[PDB]
RNA sequence: GGUCUUGUAGCUCAGUCGGUAGAGCAACGGUCUGAAGAACCGUGUGUCGGCAGUUCGAUUCUGCCCGAGACCACCA
RNA sequence: ACCUCGAUGUCGACUCAUCUCAUCCUCGAGCUGAAGCAGGUUCGAAGGGUUCGGCUGUUCGCCGAUUAAAGAGAUACGUG
RNA sequence: UACUAAGUGGAAAAGGAUGUGAAAGUGCUAAAACAGCAAGGAUGUUGGCUUAGAAGCAGCCAUCGUUUAAAGAGUGCGUAA
């Protein structure tokens, strides 16, 4: 439950995640960044799985910076229900990934560790991961 | 004979071959045999 | 082939010198008598076929690396090479170089001293 | 079965007449039938004979090690016992300090200076602790090498006879044994496996199959003999394991080396 | 999926709608007691289910989550 | 909510079974933490076959025994 | 003018690819490039700790110094050594 503390509305239109970056198109605090070639929804489950995949192989010297947060959510209607009752309750929180944006960056650790971590975590998401080096 | 979706040399002897446009990996150890990709 | 690294005492246990065809007692007596002057210090020893390998032995000139431990003001070996205990004078190093002068496969003072430095930079003592 | 054990004794006593080189006992440590012979087929035909001629039908057992118990320091102790029984009532409050240490056994210290307890109740609690040290919380194994230091106590009016103190001490010792999470101890043995380097690789493999201690080799005057520190429980199958891999070309000796704290791999089996 | 309820001490229970965490028993010490029953004084235990807000300040007020409890969801 | 309700015979049991391999057995073969026996994994492979009883309407499901093994998915969960 | 060897064309995903053709940065080489082949590949060095025996090679401290085109506590294999 990566919950934004205050939510005026919790039942918005689902998401249209296709679109280019609206900022943070450069590696600011880290040295290797994860670029997305295709936007998507990510539930808290996949976010946590990717985060722990990175952290398991993350060394003591290295430091990580997140560039995303589940600012959105998603509901879910159970099975065998006739269509139309309003909308369901938000079951979890959704991070929206626009294509061309960077979600995570790493630094303060040798390059081999960074690239191995990124290649290791790339298979945890449907999004086609791409590696990006240190930017300004 | 095993099937995967990725083939890289796991060992230093795991060479990659394409017999009849059919990809296989051959290594000194007979455990290290696979074919796909 | 079948090189042995042993002390100056007996030769019973080592399965590298007496495992080629040389009898145990007939030469362990000779070694423990002749090398008695050098008993307690290791001497690497090598062997080769003579015509049946009934007896063919030779010993390398004894290196001072074992005595480099006591030259380092130590009584027993140390795991780390970053620990310092005591200080070694230059005369001891010169005597070490001259002692292994006929031991080292080369012959010159500077090379022997630098080689001792190299095997002592890892041992735990920095030569002077 | 009890009758099975009796007929086993009858068969083995007569089988000793036919073959006196094995030894038969009943273990005061586990109660099993302890049969000692010299080989797989030998024991197999022994059981075959006692089931054919003497008609003794019994399945196979499993040897075990007594795994004695030690533990850590207790808070002090808090022992209480209040019951109306024993021809009268019974009230008793005790607080000793009971410290386990494998260097010194049962040392009892008395520190009464204000008169909190008479000397008539010192020997009772001493005896109670001495006889209650024999049982443990894990599996009843003895709690050895523990020192007792009496510090506080309290009795009632003309009530509270002697046995109240002993019962309170037993309850306190039980609670103390439960709270300190005790650990076990097994006798590790030295095994002098003998082989003229013919099956030395097999020796390393077989030793490592029991998590082992393989570190090097040494020679005795005509052969090479290897010292291995082995637990007692895994040696019973290790006999036929070593015999099989060496193809019946190896002998050894089993003697008490020292008592070592059980590894957690043995400890996890006690929790209930 | 809604209709709601339940989780509090070692046991079972209330919970000044915010102004506290509480006995009894589990269990301990003392006191009285022809003996012994007897009764009393009191040792001790409490993320008050968890997380967030609200609130002077939260166990209480609000939302979410987890464990449990009952209401329906394939026909002419 | 789609053709079909001036009718689209639907549960089960027996019989015809047929098809398909994402093969259960029989088979070829590779590898092994595959001494042998006994194995496990995997590719090919449909030529052939894949038991009977007690119980509940019962394919479901339970039990028992047995065979090289006693497969699974489909045909209006086929068949008035 | 070019590509293709999948009948791709003439159905598809992530992923994989020592695939093919092409383009550009740069290096080496006929004083002969990567080879293969013929060779050396040594030395303190069982360096010292570890477990009586762990010692080019379980592992650990240093992880170097000499002859020297070059030799590495060795590139791996093989031993408890």
């Amino acid at each position: 439950m990566l919950q934004p503390k205050r939510t005026k509305y919790r039942k918005p239109h689902n998401v249209s995640y296709e679109g280019k970056a609206k900022g943070n198109s450069y590696v600011a605090f880290g040295e290797y960044g994860l670029v997305a070639t295709k936007g998507n929804w990510i539930d808290a489950r996949a976010i946590e799985s990717a985060r722990i995949a990175i952290s398991k192989c993350l060394g003591k010297t290295g430091k990580m910076w997140i560039r995303i947060f589940p600012h959105m959510s998603k509901t879910k209607k159970p099975l065998e229900v006739r269509m139309g009752s309003g909308k369901g309750n938000p079951e979890f929180w959704v991070a929206v990934v626009k294509q061309g944006t960077v979600m995570f960056e790493v630094a303060n650790i040798p390059e081999s560790q960074m690239i191995k971590a990124l290649t290791r975590a790339g298979h945890k998401l449907p999004v086609t991961w791409k590696i990006l080096k240190r930017e300004e | 004979m095993k099937v995967r979706a990725s083939v890289k040399p796991i060992c230093k002897d795991c060479k990659i071959i394409k017999r009849h446009q059919i990809v296989r990996v051959i290594c000194k150890t007979q455990k290290h045999k696979q074919r796909q990709g | 082939i079948a090189k042995i690294n042993l002390l100056g005492g007996q030769a019973k246990p080592g399965p590298a010198l007496a495992s080629v065809g040389i009898n145990m007692g007939e030469f362990t007596k000779q070694f423990n008598e002749k090398t008695k002057d050098k008993q307690g210090e290791m001497i690497p020893c090598v062997i080769t076929a003579y015509n049946d390998k009934s007896f063919d032995f030779i010993l390398k000139t004894t290196p001072v690396s074992i005595l480099l431990k006591q030259a380092a003001k130590l009584e027993k070996g140390a795991k780390n090479a970053k620990t310092i205990v005591g200080k070694i004078t230059m005369a001891k190093a010169k005597e070490i170089a001259q002692y292994k002068l006929v031991d080292l496969n080369a012959n010159t003072v500077e090379a022997a001293l630098k080689m001792v430095l190299g095997t002592a930079k890892q041992m735990g003592i920095e030569v002077i | 079965t009890k009758a099975d054990q009796e007929k086993m004794s009858i068969a083995l006593s007569k089988l000793a007449e036919e073959d006196p080189t094995f030894k038969t006992f009943t273990d005061p440590e586990t109660g099993q039938t302890i049969i000692a012979g010299m080989g797989e087929l030998h024991l197999d035909i022994l059981v075959d004979r006692m089931r054919r001629e003497f008609k003794v039908e019994v399945n196979v057992g499993a040897p075990q090690v007594s795994f004695r118990e030690t533990f850590n320091k207790e808070s002090e102790v808090e022992g209480k016992y209040i019951k109306q029984s024993g021809g009268r009532g019974q009230y008793g409050h005790v607080k000793i300090r009971f410290e386990p240490n494998k260097d010194k056994g049962f040392e009892f210290v008395d520190k009464i200076v204000g008169g909190r307890i008479p000397r008539e109740y010192i020997k009772p609690v001493q005896a109670g602790l001495e006889n209650a040290m024999a049982s443990g919380p894990l599996a009843g194994y003895p709690m050895i090498d523990i020192k007792a230091t009496l510090f506080d106590g309290s009795f009632h009016e003309v009530d509270s006879s002697e046995m109240a103190f002993k019962i309170a001490a037993s309850l306190a010792l039980k609670e103390a044994g439960k709270v300190c999470s005790p650990v076990l101890l097994e006798p590790i043995m030295a095994i002098e496996v003998t082989v003229p380097e013919q099956y030395f690789g097999d020796t390393m493999g077989d030793i490592s199959s029991r998590r082992g201690l393989i570190e090097g080799t040494e020679q005795r005057d005509n052969v090479q003999v290897i010292k291995a520190k082995v637990p007692l429980k895994e040696m019973f199958g290790y006999a036929t394991d070593l015999r099989s891999f060496s193809q019946g070309r190896g002998n050894y000796v089993m003697q008490f080396s020292h008592y070592a704290e059980t590894p957690k791999s043995v400890v996890n089996e006690i929790i209930a």
